[PDB]
């Protein structure tokens, strides 16, 4: 019929047969795709972006590394990576919030975010976010304030970004490993913002 | 290329399926899942194929009613496997034999791509700058929301990388050249029909012109 999707065999099947057209031939190295698997599970991480957020609010110097010459500061942790090779970070203050979106695809600073999740590959992500990213943000649970400015990210070309969110009141004297806790992936990508218990 | 991949600005779309920090799941959450990107690399890095670009175009060239009914990772299982088959490293053949059934690929390339421009200009911080007023049929890493509009640079790149336009259609014509972070009001985007403040859009040099 018309607009009918067209007979394909199920994906797992499809998928499998590349690998095993390509494997059979010589062209993938032993364990390439396993090793990527583990990279991509285990290495990848919101929690290096994480500890990142949380060096810069400890030590003003970093932070203003980290948002000058972000590749830099990353590097300083041995973090770049795929889709993580020139990094710049952008600052939340009391009149700016921003949000990263890659509207045509995915695009995403992979090795301090990790992969990114299926709702920000989602088609109503990258159509509206870019439109109307107060109305999304707060139908995500997050609500921005009209007195703030929001700032959307396309990541359109070789930038990857991260954001870095206000550090919240009554956190005050905590640790590192006490502010990381409290930085997730999506204070990274910049739809959340940093709570703290009471 | 104006395909339904463009996505930002149309309206329509539902609630995003998320909540804020709620449960994602595993990153895979399905054990093929990892195999599209693993064999991205495998055909940039190891075989030397393709360009991670070339990917992002095949992708495009989903026939659109297909783009839009599949998932994420399965248009990247299709696009490596359309490209594979393209470069004359697999056939579609031996891909539904193995498959056990239909593996149909994007669509063929209509545009053979474009250099990258040999008029261009280094811009600074602050400059006023017009997207420039071009429809490119191949790939191109400019969404039409910001085509002819106007906005000011925030940043210029302090590397430079390929055109493309050009490589990812595989030409030997891509160059190199800086991108610009351009900050671009929302009103400029979408008139009054927007709740935001501000975009910015990470566009080549090549894609730019002065505003004036
Ligand atoms: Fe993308
Ligand atoms: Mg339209």
């Amino acid at each position: 019929t018309e607009n009918a999707a067209p007979a394909q065999a199920p994906v797992s099947d499809r998928a499998w047969a590349l690998f095993r057209a390509l494997d059979g031939k010589g062209l993938v190295p032993d364990g390439y795709v396993e090793g990527w698997k583990k990279t991509f599970e285990e290495d990848f991480s919101p929690r290096r972006g994480a500890e990142l957020v949380a060096r810069a609010w400890t030590d003003p110097e970093f932070r203003q590394l980290l948002l000058t010459d972000g590749t830099a500061a990353v590097a300083q942790y041995g973090y770049l990576g795929p889709n993580g090779e020139y990094i710049v970070a952008v600052e939340d203050t009391p009149t700016l919030k921003n949000v990263i979106v890659c509207s045509l695809c995915s695009c995403t600073a992979w090795p301090i975010l990790g992969l990114p999740p299926t709702w920000y590959k989602s088609f109503e992500y990258r159509a509206r976010v870019v439109r109307e990213p107060r109305k999304v943000l707060s139908e995500m649970g997050t609500e921005i304030a009209s007195d703030i400015e929001i700032r959307v990210y396309d990541t359109t070309a070789e930038t990857r970004y991260m954001v870095l969110p206000q550090r919240p009141a009554g956190t005050e004297g905590w640790s590192q490993e006490q502010l990381q806790e409290i930085v997730t992936k999506d204070c990274l990508i910049g739809v959340a913002i940093p709570q703290v218990p009471t | 290329m104006d395909g339904v991949h463009d996505l930002a600005g149309v309206q329509g779309f539902g609630k995003v399926p998320h909540t804020v920090n709620a449960d994602i799941g595993p990153t895979f959450h399905a054990e093929w899942e990892h195999l599209p990107y693993s064999l991205m690399f495998a055909g940039v890095a190891e075989l030397g194929a393709f360009s991670v670009d070339e990917v992002r175009y095949v992708v495009e060239r989903m026939e659109p009613r297909h783009y839009m009914m599949t998932p994420y990772y399965e248009r990247y299982v299709i696009g490596v496997a359309t490209l594979m088959v393209e470069k004359g490293i697999l056939t579609q053949d031996e891909l539904e034999s193995l498959a056990g059934g239909p593996f149909p690929l994007s669509r063929p390339s209509e545009s053979e791509g474009r250099p990258a421009p040999v008029e261009t200009t280094t811009f600074e911080v602050g400059q006023r700058v017009r997207v420039r007023d071009e429809y490119v049929p191949g790939h191109i890493r400019m969404p039409a929301y910001c085509r002819g509009r106007v906005g000011t640079i925030s940043h210029r790149t302090t590397e430079k990388w390929p055109f493309p336009d050009a490589i990812g259609h595989g030409r030997n014509d891509a160059g190199e050249e800086p991108t610009y972070h351009v900050k671009f009001a929302a009103e400029e985007l979408f008139g009054s029909d927007t709740d935001g403040g501000s975009v910015v859009v990470d566009l080549f040099e090549g894609y730019l012109e002065p505003a004036a």
